[PDB]
């Protein structure tokens, strides 16, 4: 014996060494294990191995030819993988006439006289032939586990490839007559649609999920020629084992609970006057109205108008005043400031920039001076951070223009305190500047705090 | 294709026992002839049907009662088979996500039932991938089946949105709301 | 909710008890946004272009107020002031109860 | 006014009666297996009655 399975690596040893004295597989001789049935099951496994190679070693030869294929050749197209394991186990025929002379012999339930008092359907009765050829079979199935699991490519074509290998080695197993699957799928077909009337709230409530008969059907076809074959036992019957599981899985899908319920609306609603099912699922989504953003868009059109009307300008100066600058943050949000109460500002940037020029016109010519300037050229790309700065907080404080603030906003209170958005803005000095020379713009701390605050008093 | 279905359903009869499935089989395996009663072709598949349509029209056509449909057919005959199948978008058939206490609950029209129904059937045909002859009772039933589902689609949208009263084109097409 | 009857001492946003309605109008709520209240909050004693106004006609007479909301966190805020008043003085009658017919 | 209560109760019944081949005390189970406790109400309410 060569073969040790260890359930705490959840993996299966052979001995190699002992095998053909080769120790470049023994490196990593082990066999890895991963997904749960096998990770459940993995002791058949092993005495499968060792009831099929102790007869002799040429499929223990053989099996190491499979081992050191895929080691010494990793690399493995779909075709290529699939057309190598017809080689080197699916095509060897020494295999196939061992595993018979083996496995027949145990063989001792004899449904046939059994049968004779019976009365069964043509369609569905099973013979001891069919019998043997499945037992055979997953006996080869068992045996090949360990190899498709040490497949390396991708979970869905590695489901692909093996269910794919497993409907070939079962016509293999019966020399190409292509019977035994469609003798299954008739059991299963049977089984399941046995129940089509007795069930039917279940048949269509569940049709809203994507579910029916027949897609039913296939997944458990492909779910019982995947998982519920390995567990197979000599000496033992096949049709009501897949009978009692067909019926506990068909149970466990019929009790379950889903996690989104669903619940169609009906095709119409009876009244159909001033009220309507389909009617309040649409107002519960309802687009905004129309004609409070057409006066606004007019009443921006309108003010752009007038301010090119008042100054005279042109497009030259725009173009000498653009300076191609794109838009930031900052100058944004004060041009929102400052005319908010006339209107809102929009999203086009050639309307934001002759307003900014009216900005810029409006606040120069008053006795504003640093915001004009500010808001001249560019900003930096990012905000300079800043602590408290407590003692020039104190001196703003301290000021009667805050104390002043304060007092149209005192009815609000936990807001501001939570916030402190009136220190937001004043966290702004923090942030630099660039001329249109690239010289770095000084400002100096105090001005800026009491023209951002006159400027506040000014809304 | 579903417009032209309903009119090659009345150009030769029995299109709903032509292009089912229905092998029968012993207790080994060895299929069982049951062609007495039913007629010379029947029971052949889709796949089979497409490649000798022009064969299978002339048997049963009559050419004193359906003179006007035989000629129809034989000036359009490259849009008898389709390819792709359209889809609107949801403005008109919404979908909401509304959520509870007791947990989310979805709400939709009908049609979209079976829209989700022939994308789920052909996302099960192409799973096969490796070089194998396919086994007829797992593939040809499926197609049939599809072809049920892609008819009634049709149906319902020609009887929900547009020929009923409230449809769309009694109400948004030669009558409207106004502002 | 807006200061619409009475000066900021009192912030009245609802009608008292016995009084009548003006304007036909019974209260209106603005939506308040984290990001920008600056200038959306200078003024609350008139109308603004986004608001959702509740319209009703005659004389008020019966009230009642439900909470969810935790009472520390509502013993502060000083526009929710009114509110504070009836919910307390409701209060008070249920305990009257339960010390009465006990 | 109690007739969601009997369709139901039919609904549930014809189910089991027409039943085949398996154990009959777990179909018996699901038949009163859900009952809830606002049905008549959201019934009654649902269908106009």
């Amino acid at each position: 014996n060569y073969v040790s399975f260890d359930e705490q690596a959840r993996d299966i040893n052979i001995a190699f060494d002992k095998l053909f004295g080769r120790d470049d597989i023994s490196h990593m001789n082990n066999f890895s294990i991963n997904k749960r049935s096998y990770y459940n099951c993995l002791d058949q496994i092993s005495d499968d191995l060792n009831l099929v190679l102790n007869k002799y070693n040429d499929l223990a030869y053989s099996l190491l030819e499979i081992r050191y294929n895929m080691a010494t050749k990793e690399n493995y197209t779909h075709m290529e993988f699939y057309s190598d394991i017809e080689r080197l186990f699916i095509k060897n025929e020494k295999l196939l006439n061992v595993i018979s002379d083996i496995v027949e012999e145990e063989y001792d339930l004899d449904l046939n006289q059994a049968s004779k008092g019976k009365k069964i359907n043509i369609e569905l009765q099973v013979t001891d032939n069919l019998n043997k050829i499945y037992l055979k079979s997953s006996v080869l199935m068992r045996i090949l586990i360990p190899i498709l699991c040490d497949f390396n490519c991708d979970d869905d074509i590695n489901e692909v490839l093996v269910y794919d290998i497993f409907k070939e080695v079962i016509k293999s197993f019966d020399d190409g007559k292509k019977n035994a699957l469609n003798k299954l799928y008739k059991i299963i077909y049977s089984r399941v649609f046995e129940t089509k009337y007795s069930d039917v709230v279940i048949w269509t409530y569940l049709k809203n999920m994507s579910t029916d008969l027949m897609i039913i059907v296939k997944d458990y076809f492909k779910v019982i020629i995947k998982k519920i074959f390995p567990k197979l036992k000599h000496n033992s019957s096949v049709i009501s084992y897949l009978d009692v599981v067909i019926k506990q899985k068909l149970k466990y899908l019929f009790t379950f609970k889903y996690p989104i319920s669903y619940k169609p609306l009906k095709a119409e609603t009876t009244d159909d006057e001033e009220l309507s099912e389909q009617e309040r699922m649409e107002i519960n989504l309802l687009r905004n109205d129309q004609g409070n953003s057409i006066i606004n868009e007019c009443s921006i059109k309108q003010e752009i108008a007038k301010i090119k009307k008042k100054y005279n300008v042109t497009d030259e100066v725009m173009k000498e005043f653009i300076n191609g600058r794109e838009l930031n943050s900052i100058q944004i949000y004060l041009v929102k400031i400052y005319y908010s109460n006339k209107f809102k500002v929009n999203s086009n940037k050639n309307d934001i920039f002759y307003l900014l020029y009216g900005m810029t016109r409006e606040l120069g010519e008053m006795n504003f001076s640093i915001i004009p300037e500010i808001l001249s050229c560019a900003i930096a790309p990012n905000v300079r951070k800043m602590n408290n700065r407590k003692k020039l907080v104190d001196k703003i404080i301290h000021s009667d223009k805050y104390s002043y603030l304060l007092k149209s906003y005192l009815p609000i209170k936990n807001i501001l305190d939570k916030n402190n958005v009136i220190l937001q803005l004043m966290t702004i000095k923090n942030a630099k500047f660039m001329n249109k020379e690239n010289k770095e713009v000084d400002f100096s701390t105090d001005h800026l705090a009491e023209e951002v605050l006159d400027m506040l008093l000014c809304i | 294709n579903p417009i032209l279905f309903t009119i090659i359903k009345k150009c030769i009869p029995s299109i709903n026992k032509i292009i089912n499935y229905q092998q029968s089989i012993d207790q080994n395996g060895e299929n069982i002839d049951l062609t007495e009663e039913i007629g010379e072709d029947d029971y052949i598949g889709l796949v089979k049907f497409k490649d000798n349509f022009d064969d299978l029209l002339e048997k049963y056509t009559d050419k004193k009662k359906y003179q006007k449909e035989y000629d129809f057919l034989i000036e359009n005959h490259d849009k008898i088979f389709i390819n792709k199948l359209p889809v609107f978008s949801h403005k008109l058939r919404p979908a909401t996500l509304l959520t509870g206490s007791k947990g989310k609950v979805l709400a939709f029209d009908e049609i979209n039932n079976y829209y989700n129904f022939v994308i789920e059937y052909i996302n099960q045909i192409n799973e096969g991938v490796v070089s194998d002859d396919s086994i007829d009772l797992l593939l040809l039933p499926l197609l049939y089946n599809m072809q049920f589902y892609a008819n009634n689609i049709l149906t319902r949208i020609i009887s929900e949105y547009l020929r009923g009263k409230k449809g769309f084109l009694r109400k948004n097409i030669m009558g409207s709301r106004i502002n | 909710l807006l200061n619409l009857y009475g000066d900021n001492e009192n912030y009245k946003g609802f009608p008292d008890i016995g009084e009548h309605i003006k304007n036909q109008i019974i209260a209106s709520r603005r939506r308040f946004d984290y990001n920008t209240a600056l200038y959306e909050l200078k003024n609350l004693n008139e109308m603004r272009d986004s608001d959702t106004p509740f319209f009703a006609d005659g004389k008020i007479v019966d009230i009642e107020i439900f909470s969810n909301v935790p009472e520390e966190e509502l013993k502060v805020q000083k526009y929710n002031e009114q509110v504070l008043y009836y919910i307390n003085k409701q209060k008070e009658f249920s305990n009257n109860v339960y010390q009465k017919l006990k | 006014l109690l007739h969601p209560l009997l369709i139901k109760f039919s609904k549930g019944t014809y189910r089991v009666l027409n039943n085949r081949n398996s154990n009959k005390f777990e179909k018996i189970k699901t038949i009163f297996s859900n009952i809830q406790e606002g049905f008549l109400v959201k019934k009654i309410i649902n269908n106009e009655l």
